[PDB]
């Protein structure tokens, strides 16, 4: 019945699939502008004297912090499901097993 | 200047601190570049009109 | 083309015209040596907590 | 992904630990039932 339904497992499959896309997701807002001339940080430094430079970083540095913190808050709503989902599996053991 | 000149420079090593510090120019205003970084970048090609 | 990091000898296998690599991060993971135009592969110095 | 400050850290129960953990359940019911 499970080797010959390849999707059989998916309820596992698919908190994997969640884990990695959000990684992925954090990983390529670096690539971001927001408004800035460059999402390369060393591009600006090279290129931007310090009054000019910061007023670029601060634009980037908005950005990054506000992707980072959004990860972290869908973090926190997913770790919940997981925990319920632990619960109810020890549950079942002490009461089925 | 209805009928402005251009020259390109190339295949040359280019210090620019002998126009930047040059007391002959009453402007010289750069955009998207400071002026006393220009000697630590390399370009393509430079175009003087 | 400025940074910090571990230069190695690439594996990757460059076309004559291409000059750099790069990542999903937006950053150059690899160059070509503008004098004896081999590829160097760029790493982060060790880190962690 | 490390390179870009991000880590994963590993499970302090490994995956030989958790499949003995199992085994000990199987053993005890077969033998012993629910007692």
């Amino acid at each position: 019945s499970l080797s010959s339904t390849p999707s059989a497992l998916g309820k596992l499959q698919d908190v994997v699939n969640q884990n990695a896309q959000a990684l992925n997701t954090l990983v390529k807002q670096l690539s971001s502008n927001f408004g800035a001339i460059s999402s390369v940080l060393n591009d600006i430094l090279s290129r931007l004297c310090p009054p000019e430079a910061e007023v670029q970083i601060d634009r980037l540095i908005t950005g990054r912090l506000q992707s980072l913190q959004t990860y972290v808050t869908q973090q926190l709503i997913r770790a919940a499901e997981i925990r319920a989902s632990a619960n109810l599996a020890a549950t079942k053991m002490s009461e089925c097993v | 200047v209805y009928a402005w000149n251009r020259k390109r420079i190339s295949n040359c090593v280019a210090d620019y601190s002998v126009l930047y510090n040059s007391a002959s120019f009453s402007t010289f205003k750069c955009y998207g570049v400071c002026p006393t970084k220009l000697n630590d970048l390399c370009f393509t090609n430079v175009y003087a009109d | 083309l400025t940074g910090t990091g571990v230069l190695t000898e690439s594996n990757k296998k460059f076309l004559p015209f291409q000059q750099f690599g790069r990542d999903i991060a937006d950053t150059t993971d690899a160059v070509r040596d503008p004098q004896t135009l081999e590829i160097l592969d760029i790493t982060p110095c060790s880190f962690g907590g | 992904q490390k390179f870009n400050g991000l880590n994963v850290l590993p499970p302090l129960l490994t995956d030989e630990m958790i499949a003995q953990y199992t085994s000990a359940l199987l053993a005890g019911t077969i033998t012993s039932g629910w007692t």
